[PDB]
C-alpha cells in the first residue's frame, strides 16, 4: 500500500488546458477553467496578448477556440472564454489565505508544450514581490517545478483545490533551478470575476501614499513591527483621508490578516473591485487603530468639465473645469451656458445626449460666456 | 501498465561519477514520444532529479520495484530542470527478455500504417476518440490484415489498456517478439470490435556498407549474385556510379554470388576491394577504400 | 510525416 | 503560329516602341483578350491573331474525372509537383465515400469540400487494396 | 521613492 | 539577475 | 533542443 | 533575363 497523487489527479486535469496562441509569433502557455457552463479559462496575459487567434486543447484532446474577454497587465491575469463548449470540467477554488510556508503543492501545465505535466513541491514562502517594481505581485513561491509553458498553469494543494495560479521563476540558465512563483487563488477570484461583470479590472484605490517599513524606521519611530506599511501623506479628499489615516501612521493587518510587506498590500488591494470595503490594523504612536474603509475611483457630465441644468429649459451650465482637461482645451470655461449645439437648440442634458449620440466629427456649441453670444468648438 | 499520471517515483544512478545517488519525484506524464521522432518512444515522465551519468539508471516505484529505465532529459543547459524521461520497464523486460535468448532483437511487423490521431479528424471523421492511431493503409498479405483490420479505423485498445499516441503503440509494439499474440479495441463506424491479431516476421544492409551506405542491397534469384535494385544519387553510394540493374561474382577475385559469401570475405579487412559488377554485357570493376 | 506500422 | 527568331513589331496595327511597352500593353488586357500582331521572320510581315490564356471539376492542383454509374470520381497520373501530389497520391485512384458520407460524383464532392473541412480524410480503392487517405 | 497605494 | 516566465 | 543523459 | 510576355 503505497500513496500516490494520481487520485487526486484523476479528478483535476480535466480543468486544466493547453493554449496555442498565433512579425507575428505562435505562442505556448497553460490556463485553467473557472467555470464548466461558460467554458471560462483564465492564464497569464503575457500569453494571450498580442493574440489573433486563441486555441484550447483540453485534457483528452479536443482542440477548441477562444475569445478574449478581459486582461490586466498590471497583475498578469487574463481570461479567455470558450467558443462552443461541452461537457467541460472546473476547478475548484481554494482560499488562498489559508495556505501556510510547508504546505504540499502540485503544479499542473504545458512545459515546453509536451503536454499536460505534473510536479510536485510544497509552499517554499508566500507575499513575495520586488521582482517587477511597477507590477502588483503577493507571489506565493513554491520548489515545484516549473518551466518555460508551465505559466497561466495550476497550482492545486493536495486535494485539487486551486490556491494559485503558475506565474514566473527566477532562473539564470532559463531552466528552473528551484525558485517558482505563483499568483494566489483569491487574487485570481478577484480579477477574473471582474473581468465577467465589467469586461476590464476596475480597481480604484484608497489614498495613501507611502513606503516600506524596514527594521531601520522601528528604531527611529518607536514603532513595535519591523515588517509593515508606512504612510507618507494620505491624498485629500480620498478615503483614506476621509477615513482618518494620519501621516506617520503603520499598517499592520489587513482584513484581521497581517502585512507582509507594502508592496504586497499595494497588490492584494489591486485586485479588488471599486468601493470594496475593508479593515485596516494601523499604528500611531504604538497603539492599535482600527479603521474602516472604502476604495475610490482614479450622463451629466464631459471630458473635463462638469455640466447642470439651469432655469427652466434654457441650458446646462459648465459650473467647473479642471485647467489641463480636454473641456478646458475647448475653451469651456466656467460659467459657460449651453443654449444651442449643431443648430439644435438644447435645453437639459437629455437633449444634449440624443445630438451628442449622434457621434459626430464636429461640435458647435451655442454657448453664453457671460453677457455675449459665442460658439465654441470641438471635435 | 498499471502506472498513472500521479504515482511518486525514486530514481537512482552516477550522476557526474559522484556515485550512487538517490532522488524522489513523481510521475509527472505518461506515453511521452517525439523527442526524436526515429526511435521507439514511450517514455515515463518523472520530476525526479536527473543528470550527466544517471542513463541505464533505475526507476522504481515506492516498494523498489523497477518501473522504469532513465534514458533522458530537457536541459537547454544541461542540468536536470524537472524533466526526466524513462523507458517502462515492460519494453524494458521484454528487450530485455530478447537479448538473452536469441541474442538480438526480432524486428516485429504488424502490416498497418497510420498516423497520429489529432482532434481534427475525429471531427469529420465522426469518431468519437481524440487521440488514437489512424489505420491508413492496411498492407495486403499481412498477419494485420488477416484479422480483418479496417482501412479508416483508429485503435484505441491494447490488451483492455487505452493508447495515448501512435508513436506511443508504435513504440508499445516494437518492442516485442517476432511470436506474441495481443488485443486491439478499434472503432469502425461506431462499433468497438476487439480483434487478435499476430505479427509476422519483417537482414539489413547498411551493416554491410559501414560508413559508405546509400541503397538498397539484397539478394537475386538462386544466388545468381548480389541485387541493386536500389536507385540512389548523391548518396556516398552514388560518386562511385552504382547504377541499377548490376551486380557480379565479387572483388579482390572473390567468388560472390549471394550476401553470404560476400560477408564470408569483406570482412577480412582488406586494405582495398574492387567489386566486379557488370551492366548488361559490359563486365566493369569498381573499386573502394 | 508518413508513419509505418 | 508563333516560332523562334521572329521579331513583333505591331500591335493591331501600332507600332511598338520596346518589349517592355508590349509586356505592359497586354498585361492590362484581361484573359482571353483577342488581338493580332505584326510580324518578323526572315524578311517578311505576317500577319498573326492571337487569344490570352491562363497562367470534370478539378480541385487544388488536381484532375477530377467523373465515372460510371454515379459510383464516385476517378483519375490516374497526377502531376508530381502539386501540394496534391505530397499527399502520397498516386496513378490510379477511385471514389466512393467522403468523411462518413458516400460520394458518388462531383456534386457530392464539392459538398463536402463546400463545408470547409480542415480534415479532408478522404479515400477509396486506390490501385488493388483499400487504404485510407489524408489531406490538410 | 514613495509609490501611491 | 532579473527573470519573467 | 533535448539533451539525453 | 528572359521575361514572358
Amino acid at each position: 500500500q503505497m500513496p500516490s497523487l494520481a487520485p487526486m489527479l484523476e479528478k483535476v486535469m480535466p480543468s486544466v488546458v493547453s493554449i496555442n496562441v498565433e512579425q507575428k509569433f505562435m505562442a505556448l502557455g497553460s490556463g485553467v477553467i473557472i467555470d464548466a457552463d461558460k467554458g471560462y479559462v483564465v492564464t497569464n496575459n503575457h500569453v494571450v496578448d498580442n493574440a489573433t487567434v486563441i486555441k484550447v486543447q483540453l485534457s483528452d484532446g479536443r482542440k477548441f477556440d477562444a475569445k478574449m474577454v478581459g486582461k490586466d497587465p498590471r497583475s498578469d491575469i487574463a481570461l479567455i472564454q470558450i467558443q462552443n463548449p461541452k461537457n467541460l470540467t472546473a476547478i475548484k477554488m481554494a482560499d488562498s489565505d489559508a495556505l501556510r510556508v510547508g504546505d504540499y503543492t502540485v503544479a499542473i501545465g504545458n512545459p515546453f508544450g509536451l503536454g499536460e505535466t505534473v510536479t510536485s513541491g510544497i509552499v517554499s514562502a508566500l507575499g513575495r514581490s520586488g521582482l517587477n517594481a511597477e507590477n502588483y505581485e503577493n507571489f506565493i513561491q513554491t520548489d515545484a517545478a516549473i518551466n518555460r509553458g508551465n505559466a497561466g498553469g495550476a497550482l492545486v494543494n493536495l486535494n485539487g483545490e486551486l490556491i494559485g495560479i503558475n506565474t514566473a521563476i527566477l532562473a539564470p540558465d532559463g531552466g528552473n533551478i528551484g525558485i517558482g512563483f505563483a499568483i494566489p487563488s483569491n487574487m485570481v477570484k478577484n480579477l477574473t470575476s471582474q473581468m465577467v461583470e465589467y469586461g476590464q479590472v476596475k480597481r480604484g484605490e484608497l489614498g495613501i501614499m507611502g513606503t516600506e517599513l524596514n527594521s531601520e524606521l522601528a528604531k527611529a519611530m518607536k514603532v513595535d513591527a519591523q515588517r509593515g506599511a508606512f504612510v507618507s501623506q494620505v491624498l485629500p479628499n480620498s478615503s483614506a483621508a476621509k477615513a482618518g489615516i494620519k501621516a506617520g501612521d503603520v499598517i499592520t493587518s489587513l482584513n484581521g490578516k497581517p502585512i507582509s510587506s507594502f508592496a504586497a498590500l499595494r497588490a492584494q488591494v489591486g485586485t479588488m473591485p471599486v468601493g470594496s470595503k475593508l479593515t485596516l490594523g494601523l499604528l500611531r504612536d504604538g497603539k492599535q487603530v482600527n479603521v474602516n474603509l472604502e476604495l475610490q475611483q482614479s450622463f451629466n457630465g464631459i471630458e473635463g468639465a462638469e455640466m447642470s441644468n439651469k432655469g427652466k429649459d434654457q441650458g446646462v451650465v459648465v459650473n467647473n473645469v479642471k485647467t489641463g482637461t480636454p473641456a478646458a482645451q475647448i475653451g469651456l470655461k466656467k460659467g459657460d451656458v449651453i443654449i444651442g449645439a449643431n443648430q439644435q437648440a438644447v435645453k437639459n442634458i437629455a437633449e444634449l445626449r440624443k445630438v451628442l449620440d449622434s457621434k459626430p466629427s464636429v461640435l458647435a456649441l451655442n454657448i453664453q460666456r457671460g453677457d455675449s453670444t459665442i460658439y465654441l468648438l470641438m471635435q | 501498465d498499471a502506472l498513472r499520471v500521479g504515482d511518486y517515483t525514486v530514481a537512482i544512478g552516477n550522476p557526474f561519477g559522484l556515485g550512487e545517488t538517490v532522488t524522489s519525484g513523481i510521475v509527472s506524464a505518461l506515453g511521452r514520444s517525439g523527442l526524436n521522432a526515429e526511435n521507439y518512444e514511450n517514455f515515463i515522465q518523472t520530476d525526479a532529479a536527473i543528470n550527466r551519468g544517471n542513463a541505464g539508471g533505475a526507476l522504481v516505484n515506492l516498494n523498489g520495484e523497477l518501473i522504469g529505465i532513465n534514458t533522458a532529459i530537457l536541459a537547454p543547459d544541461g542540468g536536470n530542470i524537472g524533466i526526466g524521461f524513462a523507458i517502462p520497464s515492460n519494453m524494458v523486460k521484454n528487450l530485455t527478455s530478447q537479448m538473452v535468448e536469441y541474442g538480438q532483437v526480432k524486428r516485429g511487423e504488424l502490416g498497418i500504417m497510420g498516423t497520429e490521431l489529432n482532434s481534427e479528424l475525429a471531427k469529420a471523421m465522426k469518431v468519437d476518440a481524440q487521440r488514437g492511431a489512424f489505420v491508413s493503409q492496411v498492407l495486403p498479405n499481412s498477419s494485420a490484415a488477416k484479422a480483418g483490420i479496417k482501412a479508416g479505423d483508429v485503435i484505441t485498445s491494447l490488451n483492455g489498456k487505452p493508447i495515448s499516441s501512435f508513436a506511443a503503440l508504435r513504440a508499445q509494439v516494437g518492442t516485442m517478439p517476432v511470436g506474441s499474440k495481443l488485443t486491439l479495441g478499434l472503432l469502425r463506424d461506431g462499433k468497438q470490435v476487439n480483434v487478435n491479431l499476430e505479427l509476422q516476421q519483417s537482414v539489413d544492409s547498411s551493416s554491410i556498407f559501414n560508413g559508405i551506405e546509400g541503397a538498397e542491397m539484397s539478394n537475386k534469384g538462386k544466388d545468381q549474385g548480389v541485387v541493386v535494385n536500389n536507385v540512389k544519387t548523391g548518396t556516398p553510394a552514388a560518386q562511385i556510379g552504382l547504377k541499377k540493374g548490376d551486380v557480379i561474382i565479387g572483388a579482390n577475385q572473390q567468388a560472390v554470388k549471394n550476401i553470404a559469401e560476400l560477408r564470408k570475405v569483406l570482412d577480412s579487412k582488406p586494405s582495398v576491394l574492387a567489386l566486379n559488377i557488370q551492366r548488361g554485357d559490359s563486365t566493369i570493376y569498381l573499386l573502394m577504400q | 510525416c508518413y508513419r509505418k506500422l
